[PDB]
């Protein structure tokens, strides 16, 4: 027998569903979702980190004028200072107090923490859904994985489910994404060879173990100052180092729809948007035929007390007369009502209480116990405390399951309108008829 | 290691949380609802303050 269904996308929340092959007794699944991942696809841009600028040792020129010489560098640059007096410890360096040169020299390197802290520059562009259910199948509870791409189906208690793909295509990732440790920002980076000095990027290298560096950081040489032989210059710091200053916030405390990021590989986990598909398919083997099954007879239903609060706040107790002793499937028939049993042991002449939960103010739902239904009917209450640290248990409300009995002030204001109106219209069409006839 | 913060007290209103903290030094707060609209906020709360979110 194969069975379709939809449940929404709420991690954490058991939905029933009623596998209803006639002839056969009802079978009732509860399935709940431990988890649900989202693991992008992700190309590799550029790694980000911070540069290392590399001064070797100034040659001085004594008695003489040095020449810049050139070469192909991340950030080569390269300056010649004329009439330096060079003074080190034990007296002046050069010979003559003038004619003396300094040739100064600099470039950018990765630093040796580039295998260490760096941030990464990706692109996100599809998204392969996992899934993690809890599935309560013929009274055993038996927790799966699967793909949720609607391609793989797992085999448990010799019934297979298959489940996805999601109804939506929404992720929390954007098409470019950078990551540094165990945070993802949503950040549209500049392209490989384009990065601006003191900002994210100027510094952008293909993989971290590549060589062709680009480097963009406005490295300046500056004059030795007043006989010292240092090489001063005028850089922009680091972009990536002034980046995880002024970070903001990652994508996990900013993610909509609830959404629980991660890495290694980067995933978003338990959104909260759209529906899944799930299809089961079990055997004709785990049915019961109705007539070995036992068959509920006599019913009524009493619904002692009701509250509409996010968990099971009513109860409802039913009067039944069993054929004989077995379980039975209990399903409620009204979406606007959740029941929380799956199934409970019947025997004889008594009666079972079953929990349910509402939003509705007038409960009125239908509950089908093993082939038979019955009606229910009471008047919910509203709670007390305002808030509360679980989600809720049913359905939101619509405006049809909607006006409590006492909406009946509804249907007696328009029903007073509608004999105003209807006698209006009775009174004009006589008037024009008696008019149209006489002339 | 990083320490964690004292449990705030917490009191409830009509579509209200009153939180009144106790930090001992600059903590991060920050909250965002979990539909379509996060509305992120945040803030870093220096001493004895209470907040209606
Ligand atoms: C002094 C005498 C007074 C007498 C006392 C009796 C008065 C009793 C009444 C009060 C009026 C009842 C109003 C209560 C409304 C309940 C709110 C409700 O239940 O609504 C909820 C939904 C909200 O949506 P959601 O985000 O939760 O669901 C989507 C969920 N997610 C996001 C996951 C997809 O609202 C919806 O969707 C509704 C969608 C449609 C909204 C348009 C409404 C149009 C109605 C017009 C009425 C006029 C009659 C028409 C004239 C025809 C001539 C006969
Ligand atoms: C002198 C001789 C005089 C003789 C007397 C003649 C007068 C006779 C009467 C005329 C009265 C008819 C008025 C029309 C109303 C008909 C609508 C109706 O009959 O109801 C339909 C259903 C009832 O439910 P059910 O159990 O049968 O179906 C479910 C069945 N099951 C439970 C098995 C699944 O209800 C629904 O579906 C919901 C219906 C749609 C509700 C729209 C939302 C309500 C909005 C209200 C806003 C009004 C504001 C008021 C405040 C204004 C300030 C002044």
């Amino acid at each position: 027998y194969e069975h379709v269904t939809v449940i929404p996308n709420t991690v954490g929340v058991p939905y029933k569903t009623l596998v209803n092959r006639p002839g056969y007794s009802p079978m009732v699944l509860e399935m709940e979702l431990l988890s649900v991942t989202l693991e992008p696809t992700l190309s590799l841009d550029y790694i980000t980190c911070e540069y290392k600028t590399v001064i070797p040792s100034p040659y001085v020129k004594c008695c003489g004028t040095a020449e810049c010489k050139d070469k192909s560098l991340p950030d080569y640059s390269c300056k010649v200072f004329t009439g330096v007096y060079p003074f080190m410890w034990g007296g002046a360096y050069c010979f003559c107090d003038t004619e003396n040169t300094q040739l100064s020299e600099a470039h950018v390197e990765k630093s040796e923490s580039c295998k260490t802290e760096f941030a990464s520059a990706y692109r996100a562009h599809t998204a392969s859904a996992s899934a993690k259910l809890r599935v309560l199948y013929q009274g055993n509870n038996v927790t799966v994985s699967a793909y949720a791409n609607g391609d793989h189906a797992v085999t448990v208690k010799d019934a297979k489910f298959i489940v996805g793909p999601m109804s939506s295509a929404w992720t929390p990732f954007d098409n470019k994404i950078v990551v540094y440790k165990g945070d993802v920002y949503n950040m549209d980076y500049p392209p490989f060879g384009a990065g601006r000095p003191g900002q994210f990027g100027d510094i952008q290298s293909r993989t971290p173990e590549s060589e062709d560096v680009y480097a963009n950081t406005q490295l300046v040489l500056q004059r030795p100052s007043a006989g010292t032989v240092h090489v001063p210059y005028s850089q922009a710091p680091s972009g990536f180092k002034y980046w995880l200053k002024e970070r903001g916030a990652s994508l996990q405390h900013t993610a909509p729809f609830g959404c629980q990021i991660a890495t290694n590989p980067v995933r978003a986990m338990n959104c909260a948007v759209g529906n899944m598909p799930i299809s089961i398919d079990i055997p004709d083997a785990a049915f019961t035929r109705v007539v070995d099954a036992p068959s509920l007879t006599d019913m009524s239903c009493e619904v002692p007390a009701c509250t509409h609060s996010s968990d099971f706040g009513g109860v409802a107790i039913i009067k039944y007369a069993a054929s004989k002793k077995g379980k039975c499937a209990v399903h409620s028939m009204t979406n606007a009502v959740t029941i929380r049993e799956a199934e409970i042991e019947v025997e004889g002449n008594s009666q079972l209480q079953i929990s349910f939960s509402t939003a509705l103010a007038s409960a009125e739902f239908r509950v089908q116990v093993c082939s038979t239904q019955v009606h229910c009917a009471a008047e919910c209450h509203p709670p007390k405390d305002h808030i509360v640290n679980y989600p809720a248990s049913h359905t939101t409300l619509g405006v049809q399951d909607i006006s409590v009995t006492a909406m009946s002030w509804v249907q007696k204001i328009t029903g007073g309108v509608g004999l105003v109106v209807a006698v209006a219209a009775l009174i004009l069409i006589v008037v024009l008829c008696v008019s149209f006839s006489r002339h | 290691r990083v320490p964690k913060a004292r449990n705030p007290t917490v009191t409830y209103g009509k579509n209200q949380v009153i939180m009144l903290l106790y930090p001992d030094h600059p903590t991060l707060l920050s909250y965002r609802n979990m539909g379509e609209e996060p509305n992120y906020q945040e803030e870093w709360v220096t001493h004895k303050k209470e907040i209606r979110l």
